Formats: structure tokens, C-alpha cells, sequence
């Protein structure tokens, strides 16, 4: 996106799945 | 005839397209707006490894928002940020 997309990484922790 | 910025998002892929919600709906948990109101920002700070307070969180909006609507949506998000992407090339 804007930059290396560090959001792609962004969720880190998850529930449910 | 916005297509510049319009045009460049098709340039996104598959995996980049669907993840760009992925993300966007950390933000929007119980958004009924479909916005980020810095208030849910603060967690985009955290992302990359930071805490600062909402009100630092909505310059980061205030900087980045070219609408001028002091808030980020799914689109602004989508198109907007292409206009980094876009960068005279
Ligand atoms: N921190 C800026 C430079 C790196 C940018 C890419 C990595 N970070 S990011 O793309 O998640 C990101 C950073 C800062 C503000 C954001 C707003 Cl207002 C909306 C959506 C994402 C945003
Ligand atoms: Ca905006």
C-alpha cells in the first residue's frame, strides 16, 4: 500500500480461527 | 476523472486487495460508520509498535486524510493511499 504494508502483518493474534 | 488514482488500484493483487480489508476491519470492530475515528487508530500505532495518545493518533489522520474529513474510511483507505502510491510516475 502506501509503504511495505506493515498491515498485511498487522494482525499479530487472532480468535475464532 | 480521478482515474489516475482509480487506475492504480487495480494494480493491487489479489492477495493485496482482500488483505487491505483484512486490517481495515481491525479498525471497524463495531463500526457502524465503516470509518476509523482515531479512537480505533491508536491499534494502527500499535501495529507497527507505538501508543501514542488519540489525539497524536488523528494528526496521523489530519497529515494522511486529503478529504480533509479528519476521519479514514474503507475508501478514502483504498483510494487515498494510492495517492502516495501514485507519486508522479
Ligand atoms: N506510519 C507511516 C509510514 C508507514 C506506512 C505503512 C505502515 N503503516 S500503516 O499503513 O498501517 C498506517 C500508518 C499511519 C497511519 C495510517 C492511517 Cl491514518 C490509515 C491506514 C494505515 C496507516
Ligand atoms: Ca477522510
Amino acid at each position: 500500500r502506501i509503504s511495505a504494508d506493515a498491515m498485511m502483518q498487522a494482525l499479530l493474534g487472532a480468535r475464532a480461527k | 476523472m480521478d482515474d489516475i488514482y482509480k487506475a492504480a488500484v487495480e494494480q493491487l493483487t489479489e492477495e493485496q486487495k482482500n488483505e487491505f480489508k483484512a486490517a481495515f476491519d481491525i479498525f471497524v470492530l463495531g463500526a457502524e460508520d465503516g470509518c476509523i475515528s482515531t479512537k480505533e487508530l491508536g491499534k494502527v500505532m500499535r501495529m507497527l509498535g507505538q501508543n501514542p495518545t488519540p489525539e497524536e493518533l488523528q494528526e496521523m489522520i489530519d497529515e494522511v486524510d486529503e478529504d480533509g474529513s479528519g476521519t479514514v474510511d474503507f475508501d478514502e483507505f483504498l483510494v487515498m493511499m494510492v495517492r502516495c502510491m501514485k507519486d508522479d510516475s
